[PDB]
């Protein structure tokens, strides 16, 4: 019912957090290289 | 409740897809820059 949905929200949100971390790191690397 | 969580799930999936494309672009840019 809802447990399935709340679980899916948790699973997707976790993936999002990790990509956000990756974007932040990649943006740092790019700034270094371009500067 | 079902409806409210369903929207959240769809919001998260779209944010996830945008992030995957951003990460792919940033990895390409950095690869090219370092090259």
């Amino acid at each position: 019912e809802v447990k399935q949905l709340e679980a899916e929200v948790e699973e997707i949100e976790s993936e999002v957090w990790h990509l956000e971390n990756e974007v932040a790191r990649l943006e740092k690397e790019n700034a270094e290289c371009e500067a | 409740k079902v409806k409210q969580l369903k929207a959240k799930v769809e919001e998260l999936k779209s944010k996830l897809w945008h992030l995957k494309n951003k990460v792919a672009r940033l990895k390409k840019k950095n690869a090219e820059c370092k090259a």
